[PDB]
RNA sequence: UUGGCACCUCGAUGUCGGCUCAUCGCAUCCUGGGGCUGUAGUCGGUCCCAAGGGUUGGGCUGUUCGCCCAUUAAAGCGGUACGCGAGCUGGGUUCAGAACGUCGUGAGACAGUUCGGUCCCUAUCCGUCGCGGGCGCAGGAAAUUUGAGAGGAGCUGUCCUUAGUACGAGAGGACCGGGAUGGACGCACCGCUGGUGUACCAGUUGUUCUGCCAAGGGCAUCGCUGGGUAGCUAUGUGCGGACGGGAUAAGUGCUGAAAGCAUCUAAGCAUGAAGCCCCCCUCAAGAUGAGAUUUCCCAUUCCGCAAGGAAGUAAGAUCCCUGAAAGAUGAUCAGGUUGAUAGGUCUGAGGUGGAAGUGUGGCGACACAUGGAGCUGACAGAUACUAAUCGAUCGAGGACUUAAC
């Protein structure tokens, strides 16, 4: 069963979304630690669709990243940046492409964060 | 689930002919009524098939003097002598709750040979 | 839903038996120290077996 | 009285020599190897020690270890106690298999039943409804909790609480098929407690 | 009387 | 799964259209019965021509149910509609003609004529 | 029950009837065992023993009660602040408004009627229902357990034989003993039948956005609609109250004297109920009376001359982490790099129903082929790719008498 993380359906794939494709461009984020377990496998699956290459492939993985600019002063957008060189990174590695290392509690509310990185 | 399926596979009715959900066909029951086993026939348009190996069930449904009659049996019962299918339908669903309200023309617009 | 009698003062220590706060899961940094949660980056030098990867 | 136990994978259907169709539980329970005999003379009564699922040995203590060396076995996951078998009929390291069990005996089915987590008075003791309308703010409350005069609850009041974990036993159910090669007990009707969880198999009381 | 309306 | 105050419509040639249960005749008891039950109903509507009139508390054996009947086989059986047999306290009905096809499971108990009368048995 | 008295409460003891949850006593409604009958048999009447279990769905009225309809084995009387409003409703009584009838000059009044009319509380303690942490059980542990005690269950209908037999002029019609099938209740679980399934699939409307077509995203109740995996479920399925022992109650007695007879009894033996104590199920050694069996670890160091106290450790366990067959949190269980615990990947099961692109036919909306296609949340099997790292903490040196060693 998967995590409802304190938001509505909506408000969790939005959220889920942005954590995906902010996670794709800056290649190393840090998250609250359920936040990370929740983001990973839908990471790896959007990896997974970034794999094959295709065209439709391609629109199955432009429905989930937003559009946010990847890489400045080359007009890359991310959808363009995980067929590009995450995809190619990747070749190789059957799965496992992010992993997460906790840290310690927040200060504000105690929330124990994690960092999430591409490997 | 696969020792369900070493289980079961002994028991598998393979002789069946495949049919759609949405097509009508004939099923040959054995009844007993004491003592002679009369096989009659129960010719309808199946509404469903609902899935799970040796726990597959399809439903055929008929108009039968003017009340509709919806029969439901497994698919690997030896119950069922035969089954020949009459036509192939054109559906758009593999469930067809819709047509056991659509009397009579209704159906039979839907339910178009393929 | 009202207290019927003031609770005394051993009755009350009694109850905050239970309320103290554990030691936590703190081990040795094996690059600086001291010390280190179990299975959390150090916050010192940043490390995690074995490489800084902050 | 005889016995064998193991883990249930789930339940399926089986027609069996005519077009009936039966539920049907599948139960691996073989095989179990006799550890320990209960003497009256040395422990007070008789009973047989069967262990079955063994491990590995990183997840075994030494007690654990040194208690099957007498057997000469692996150390098992699960041991209990059948009482009363018949005296002796079984010696200690012996494996007891399905073959034990015709596919048209009756038996006994006990194991522990699935948990509910802390569920309210009307699923734990099933008890009735109040009313949602006319004007009504009672609903899935578990009652008056007795008389004013005794100025207590009486014990056994029936409150919200832990539902499950517990050792239920069905009983008279009937073997349908046995498989001696894939060490599998098929068993008409349901069986207590989750997927591979400890079932444990008895012959009934006849009769 | 004795009726419960205590405000 | 018929119940008190439900309506069903009567499928015979007794005069009577649609029908109300009064009670379910099975134990203390139950407040649903299925097929082959007999009920205890009165008639809401019928026909001007038929020995059966309206307001006549009579008995009846349902012989058709939209809920699903289980059979030992593992098929099941289920209609569009609830028709019932009026009958005369014994298990004989008063019609001498019965509509619409019949549920195999009067056979099981004794009620023969009713599927002798039936035009099909399913 | 209606009363009598006014002992307790007027610096408050909420009062009827229903809903929910029950418990207790038989002066027993049924079921069980009997005696007498003006008991031919079925059905009955009366009086005993028996509380184990069960004792209904409606129409009328605020109603309890009562009448009626349809069943049933029966629809039993009462107590528990006419049980239960810090558990629930205010329909009636019993506020403030307004009428009808009556009384009163009048303001107003009416156990006379009708319309409408604010029901607060975050549980401190004892009680109950569940879940933990300590310490004890003369060494420390891992398992398996006996049972002092306690809780749960306990109900019954219909049909066929015996047998149309006994009995009875007939009509009618058995006791006892077997075999099926039900009702209500309870315990489990989804393999069927269904329900649900807000990170599954498809169709479709309006607007906005991805520069545009195409294809999609956001919002409009999950926008709406048609289905649906796992889990949870009943209305679904399986099972239970079975066969039986011991002492018994009311009864029926045997042998027998006080009292040469008679006698159920004063001695001695029986038989006998859904009562009792077990056999059915469950919790149970905090049962301080702390039980029992199996198997590991061993008998260090330093002080205290004795008692004893500190440090490290063995067997083992925990902190920390991956999770669910578990779960509010603890706890339980499967596991922590000589490994499948979770995620990812691959292959499947099931669900949905024929993806995009391209091509063909048509003026087009659209249909067809590629193609049981595409997609797929918790369901399986493989696979260390990722995370369960390094580590740390707790944990005994076994008191004294008595009989043999």
């Amino acid at each position: 069963s998967y995590r409802k993380l304190g938001r509505t359906s909506a408000q969790r794939k939005a959220m889920l979304r942005d954590l995906t494709t902010d996670l794709i461009i800056n290649e190393r984020i840090e998250t609250t630690e359920t936040r990370a377990k929740e983001l990973r496998s839908v990471v790896e699956k959007m990896i997974t669709l970034g794999k094959r290459g295709d065209l439709h492939a391609r629109r199955q993985a432009a429905a989930y990243i937003r559009n946010e600019v990847a890489n400045e002063e080359n007009n890359q957008d991310a959808l363009q940046k995980l067929f590009s060189d995450i995809a190619t990174r990747y070749e190789e590695r059957q799965g496992g492409y992010t992993r997460i290392m906790k840290l310690g509690p927040r200060r504000g509310d105690g929330a124990p964060m994690a960092i999430i990185e591409l490997v | 689930q696969k020792l369900i399926e070493d289980i079961t596979k002994e028991q598998l009715r393979t002789d069946l002919p495949a049919f759609r959900p949405g097509d009508t066909l004939r099923v040959h029951v054995k009844v007993v009524e004491g003592n002679r086993e009369r096989i009659q026939i129960f010719e309808g348009v199946v509404i469903k098939r609902r899935g799970g190996g040796i726990s597959e069930t399809f439903t055929v449904r008929k108009i039968s003097y003017g009340v509709g009659v919806e029969r439901t049996f497994p698919v690997h019962t030896p119950k069922i002598a035969k089954i020949e299918v009459v036509r192939y339908g054109k559906v758009r669903r593999a469930k067809l709750y819709y047509l056991r309200e659509l009397r009579g023309k209704a159906a039979r617009i839907k339910e178009i040979r393929r | 839903a009202v207290p019927f009698r003031r609770t005394s003062k051993m009755k009350k220590r009694l109850r905050r038996t239970h309320f103290k706060l554990n030691v936590p899961g703190m081990t040795e940094c094996p690059s600086c120290g001291e010390m280190k949660l179990s299975h959390r980056v150090c916050k010192a030098c940043g490390s995690y077996n074995g490489k800084d990867i902050n | 009285t005889k016995g064998i136990l193991g883990r249930k994978i789930g339940m399926t259907q089986v027609f069996a020599e005519n077009g009936d169709l039966i539920p049907v539980t599948v139960i691996e329970a073989a095989p179990n190897v006799v550890l320990q005999k209960k003497t009256a003379e040395n422990d007070g009564y008789e009973a047989i020690q069967l262990g079955f699922d063994d491990k590995r040995e990183k997840l075994s203590n030494k007690p654990e270890k040194g208690h099957v060396a007498k057997a000469e076995t692996a150390p098992k996951r699960f041991v209990k106690e059948l009482r009363g078998v018949e005296m002796d009929a079984y010696e200690v390291g012996q494996e007891v298999k399905v073959e034990i069990f015709s596919a048209g005996e009756i038996v006994d089915v006990t194991g522990v039943s699935k948990g509910k987590g802390f569920q309210g008075a009307i699923k734990r003791h099933g008890q009735s409804r109040g009313p949602m309308s006319h004007g009504s703010r009672y609903h899935r409350r578990p009652g008056s909790m007795g008389p004013v005069d005794p100025n207590r609850v009486f014990k056994g009041k029936l409150l919200p609480g832990r539902m499950g974990g517990e050792q239920i036993t069905v009983q008279n159910l009937e073997i349908v098929k046995v498989d001696a090669e894939r060490n599998l007990l098929l068993i008409k009707g349901n069986v207590p407690g989750a997927k591979k969880s400890l079932i444990t198999v008895k012959s009934a009381v006849k009769s | 009387a004795a009726a419960a309306a205590a405000a | 799964m018929i119940q008190q105050e439900t309506r069903l419509k009567v499928a015979d040639n007794s005069g009577a259209r649609e029908v109300l249960t009064i009670k379910v005749l099975g134990g203390s008891g139950r407040k649903t019965a299925n097929i082959g039950d007999v009920i205890v109903c009165t008639v809401k509507q019928a026909t001007p021509g038929g020995v059966v009139k309206k307001g006549e508390v009579v008995k009846a054996v349902i012989v058709r149910t939209k809920s699903g009947a289980r059979r030992s086989d593992g098929s099941y059986i289920s209609f569009d509609e609830n028709a019932c047999v009026i009958i005369r306290d014994d298990k004989s009905p008063r019609g001498t003609r019965i509509f619409g096809p019949v549920a195999r499971e009067l056979r099981e108990n004794n009620f023969m004529k009713i599927v002798s009368l039936a035009p099909e048995v399913i």
